[PDB]
RNA sequence: AGGACCGAACCGACUAAUGUUGAAAAAUUAGCGGAUGACUUGUGGCUGGGGGUGAAAGGCCAAUCAAACCGGGAGAUAGCU
RNA sequence: GCUCGCCGGAAGACCAAGGGUUCCUGUCCAACGUUAAUCGGGGCAGGGUGAGUCGACCCCUAAGGCGAGGCCGAAAGGCGUAGUCGAUGGGAAACAGGUUAAUAUUCCUGUACUUGGUGUUACUGCGAAGGGGGGACGGAGAAGGCUAUGUUGGCCGGGCGACGGUUGUCCCGGUUUAAGCGUGUAGGCUGGUUUUCCAGGCAAAUCCGGAAAAUCAAGGCUGAGGCGUGAUGACGAGGCACUACGGUGCUGAAGCAACAAAUGCCCUGCUUCCAGGAAAAGCCUCUAAGCAUCAGGUAACAUCAAAUCGUACCCCAAACCGACACAGGUGGUCAGGUAGAGAAUACCAAGGCGCUUGAGAGAACUCGGGUGAAGGAACUAGGCAAAAUGGUGCCGUAACUUCGGGAGAAGGCACGCUGAUAUGUAGGUGAGGUCCCUCGCGGAUGGAGCUGAAAUCAGUCGAAGAUACCAGCUGGCUGCAACUGUUUAUUAAAAACACAGCACUGUGCAAACACGAAAGUGGACGUAUACGGUGUGACGCCUGCCCGGUGCCGGAAGGUUAAU
């Protein structure tokens, strides 16, 4: 049966990419999150 | 090397009702 | 591609495959580890310069590295770009 | 003409046609077309504020001249075309120096006639004269409220106004709600009723036609769930509630105007 | 001509059996309904939580919904176990 | 390696998305594989994707996003103009053959094509952020002309049959060739050519659109396919020699015609219908300002340049989404033979596989099946289930009806094979030949040769001729909903929801209303023959009385009454 995660790297990028987190403050406040917190990957872009 | 465990469980049965 | 400074970087290391066998008996063309970022035409003249031999066609691959495992350590492997230069007919190395 | 289908299946058995051969069956002007984007009923931000609006066949929309300002040049019309943004026909016309343009097509029009704005032009059928021009009693359409903004009164298919009275700058106009209303002399007007009369015959026949307007289906309140709809649901079918909105404003009967700008317009509302 | 007929692809999911620590966190087999249309589908897009969307079942909104998810107030409070 | 079995509108082949080295070779068997494993999509080490013409990218825009200034908003921010992004759409160009363990429209051979830059030569009105044309568009249906492709015959090569016959009307295999270039065919569309005038196309315009007049019986545009060329080539059954079972090298026959035939092409056509069916740029053309010696334009040569990025492999699956090497899910392209209406179905071709434990035994019981004496729903909440029906042609077909239906109503008959009518029928296709041509891919005759139903009559075997697979059970009364449709993804598909229709009511357009502190947007680039809300729910006959209560509408004299 179709399950919920049909990927698509566009859309991946579009939704949760660097370019799209660093638009709106919000987001830019999601990479000042992960860079206190250290994550190796601050965003989804390859 | 790397095994692991998960559970979510589910709820069903029959009425209790007399 | 006309300065001598840019060439001298462009060619790395030259390929010794079976592969690069077949294309020395058969073809004439020389398989050579150039850098990433270098484009057809500068590698073109700087064999022709540096070799002293006539090229006809260049054409390039991008290798992609491979993924290894040092011990329990992940790893990947460099991409590398790799060029076909053909000579032109008669000339050899 | 009006023909009705025999019912050689359900949901066509209902299905009532208005057919009028005179209509051009080729393809309309190309240089006076433009993109019309369905809108879903959708505002800017993207949430429905108009219900029972979406899907539906793509529509073209066609630069209607609303304002008639080629004062003192004839026009003849070429052609009458079917046009899916109204109920009404339009007219292909051709000035005598070569301009095209689409008008709406009165009741009497046809290919071959003349037709003339201007205060010199005549009173005739699709003629547009400034309505300080036109005897009093006369019947128009497609009436313009304010000087140079072009009509927006009686476009409709088969809608008209009659000047019943005029007294000094203003007349007094009884459109077709019925309401008495005074708008300025310097307005413009076309003279005649506006065509396809015969439009309140036509029966559509099935959801499908509704769906091809673009017209979704609509829900009764009394069939939704107390958290949706205020008329809610209740065991089996339950009302007991004076009938009301989506959003609580009291409907059947409860007037909602309120302006005080343009009420002074109003001689005598509608009944 | 047809929200026409029959019936593959395709969409749907009415009956029964099997499965119920499954082949599977809703499937398979034999049947079944629609199948030029209010059809179906690909790729993008828009609507965000007392809000959305809903041919309306309190349905759906990432195996979750009479108020999603994540973090915080927070060691809420718990005359109860 | 030889058999056997399964799929073959897939369980084959090629892709996109997604994955990311799983691809190929060597080596190894700890772990991984639901068993062993010498094997593997496992471990290790090397190797492997080559693009002016394939995509991405680049130019262009859709929905939509962002958005200088701007408008708005406690702040954050929201909206939005000019703009700038954004394909799932529009824009220049490559084909065949060969070759690697793994790549190939990317590599070699052969033969092509496109767009720019530069130079030379000749002839020369050019030129926009402007204007026009074009690009440019729906659904359904009907044929006709074609090709892919198949069949048969001919031709070429091989064969004379592990047991009856097989020099024969016999058996097997092959009979292949592209883009490009030339011709412009079937056919589709449109009257054409000059001169003249003109408040229009934001100015101008020789263009477009107009008015008149003249003259021509034609001209132009589009477009399949075929043919020729490409091609004295390539490919080609097979052959002999060598050799590491590979292979390598050389040679290499015929390479035609008829018929049938698409869901593919002419066709973005034609016809018809209402629900009335993108944009922009490239491209063509027109002139402004600014140059008109120049620049620039056109044409012919020569010449440069066409970068960068993807390119292995899987891709209905063991490589993607499902924790699994999970009986699930996943868009596009390709479409062989016999039977058949068919992409159903059965058996097969090319090709790919036998589902990662098996070996015995042949108990109960369970699952999936097969058959059944006599009876035939007595079973059971309930004919659930199972069984039965099932095709084509023809005959025949009721109440009722909105005259369409009901209806495939029910019910019945005929179906194989052989011969004859007729050594293949009617039909379809159509060569040669013979006339005619202002002459060609021509027209008219002509009928050879191929292809081919269907019927009747006679005979003939079977217990059964729609013999398998495939493939309606039917009828009567009645409740409910008119109908098609929608719904509780994952215990409910209904009588529930929707529905056309009907009525009431609001709404005069800075509309009502709705989303928004607001700007604004939707309603709608709509205007009462319109839109919103409510209830009812085709159609037919109809919808009685009550305004006291509660709402709503209208009134405004009086009583009462806030801030002030
Ligand atoms: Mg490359
Ligand atoms: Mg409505
Ligand atoms: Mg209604
Ligand atoms: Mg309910
Ligand atoms: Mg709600
Ligand atoms: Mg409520
Ligand atoms: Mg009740
Ligand atoms: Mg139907
Ligand atoms: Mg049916
Ligand atoms: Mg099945
Ligand atoms: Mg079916
Ligand atoms: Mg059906
Ligand atoms: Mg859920
Ligand atoms: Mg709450
Ligand atoms: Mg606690
Ligand atoms: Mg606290
Ligand atoms: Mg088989
Ligand atoms: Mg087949
Ligand atoms: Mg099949
Ligand atoms: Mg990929
Ligand atoms: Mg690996
Ligand atoms: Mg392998
Ligand atoms: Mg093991
Ligand atoms: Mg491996
Ligand atoms: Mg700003
Ligand atoms: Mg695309
Ligand atoms: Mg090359
Ligand atoms: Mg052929
Ligand atoms: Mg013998
Ligand atoms: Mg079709
Ligand atoms: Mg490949
Ligand atoms: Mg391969
Ligand atoms: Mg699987
Ligand atoms: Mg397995
Ligand atoms: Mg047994
Ligand atoms: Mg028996
Ligand atoms: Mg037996
Ligand atoms: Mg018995
Ligand atoms: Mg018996
Ligand atoms: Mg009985
Ligand atoms: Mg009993
Ligand atoms: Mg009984
Ligand atoms: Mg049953
Ligand atoms: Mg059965
Ligand atoms: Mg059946
Ligand atoms: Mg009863
Ligand atoms: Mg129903
Ligand atoms: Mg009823
Ligand atoms: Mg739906
Ligand atoms: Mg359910
Ligand atoms: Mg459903
Ligand atoms: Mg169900
Ligand atoms: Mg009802
Ligand atoms: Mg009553």
């Amino acid at each position: 049966m179709k399950r919920t995660f049909q990927p698509s790297v566009l859309k991946r990028n579009r939704s949760h990419g660097f370019r799209a987190r660093m638009a709106t403050k919000n987001g830019r406040q999601v990479l000042a999150r992960r860079r206190a917190k250290g994550r190796a990957r601050l965003t989804v872009s390859k | 090397x790397x095994x692991x465990x998960x559970x979510x469980x589910x709820x069903x049965x029959t009425a209790s009702f007399v | 591609m006309i300065r001598e400074e840019r060439l001298l970087k462009v060619l790395r290391a030259p390929h010794v495959s079976e592969k690069a066998s077949t294309a020395m008996e058969k073809s004439n063309t020389i398989v050579l580890k150039v850098a990433k970022d270098a484009t057809k035409a500068e590698i073109k003249a700087a064999v022709q310069k540096l070799f002293e031999v006539e090229v006809e066609v260049v054409n390039t691959l991008v290798v992609k590295g491979k993924v290894k495992r040092h011990g329990q350590r992940i790893g990947r492997r460099s991409d590398w770009k790799k060029a076909y230069v053909t000579l032109k007919e008669g000339q050899n190395l | 003409a009006v023909v009705k289908c025999k019912p050689t299946s359900p949901g066509r058995r209902h299905v009532v046609k208005v057919v009028n051969p005179e209509l051009h069956k080729g393809k309309p002007f190309a240089p006076l077309l433009e993109k019309n984007s369905k809108s879903g009923g959708r505002n800017n931000n993207g949430r429905i504020t108009t219900r029972h609006i979406g899907g539906g066949h793509k529509q073209a929309y066609r630069i209607v001249d609303f304002k008639r300002n080629k004062d003192g040049i004839p026009a003849v019309v070429e052609r009458l075309e079917y046009d899916p943004n109204r109920s009404a026909n339009i007219a292909l016309v051709l000035y005598k120096d070569g301009e095209r343009r689409y008008i709406l097509a009165p009741k009497g029009l046809k290919a071959g006639d003349q037709i003339q704005s201007g205060v010199d032009a005549a009173i005739k059928p699709g003629n547009t004269l400034p309505m300080r021009n036109i005897p009093v009693g006369s019947t128009v359409h497609n009436v313009e409220m304010k000087p140079g903004k072009g009509g927006q009164l009686a476009r409709s298919a088969g809608t008209y106004v009659q000047i019943v009275a005029r007294d000094g700058a203003y007349v007094t106009l009884r459109l077709r709600s019925g309401e008495m209303r005074k708008v300025e002399a310097d307005c413009r007007a076309t003279l005649g009723e506006v065509g396809n009369a015969e439009h309140m015959l036509r029966v559509l026949g099935k959801a499908g036609a509704a769906r091809w307007r673009g017209v979704r289906p609509t829900v009764r309140g009394t069939a939704m769930n107390p958290v949706d709809h205020p008329h809610g649901g209740g065991e089996g079918r339950n009302f007991g509630k004076h009938p009301v909105t989506p959003w609580g404003v009291q409907t059947k009967g409860k007037k909602t105007r309120s302006n005080k700008r343009t009420d002074k317009f109003i001689v005598r509302r509608r009944s």
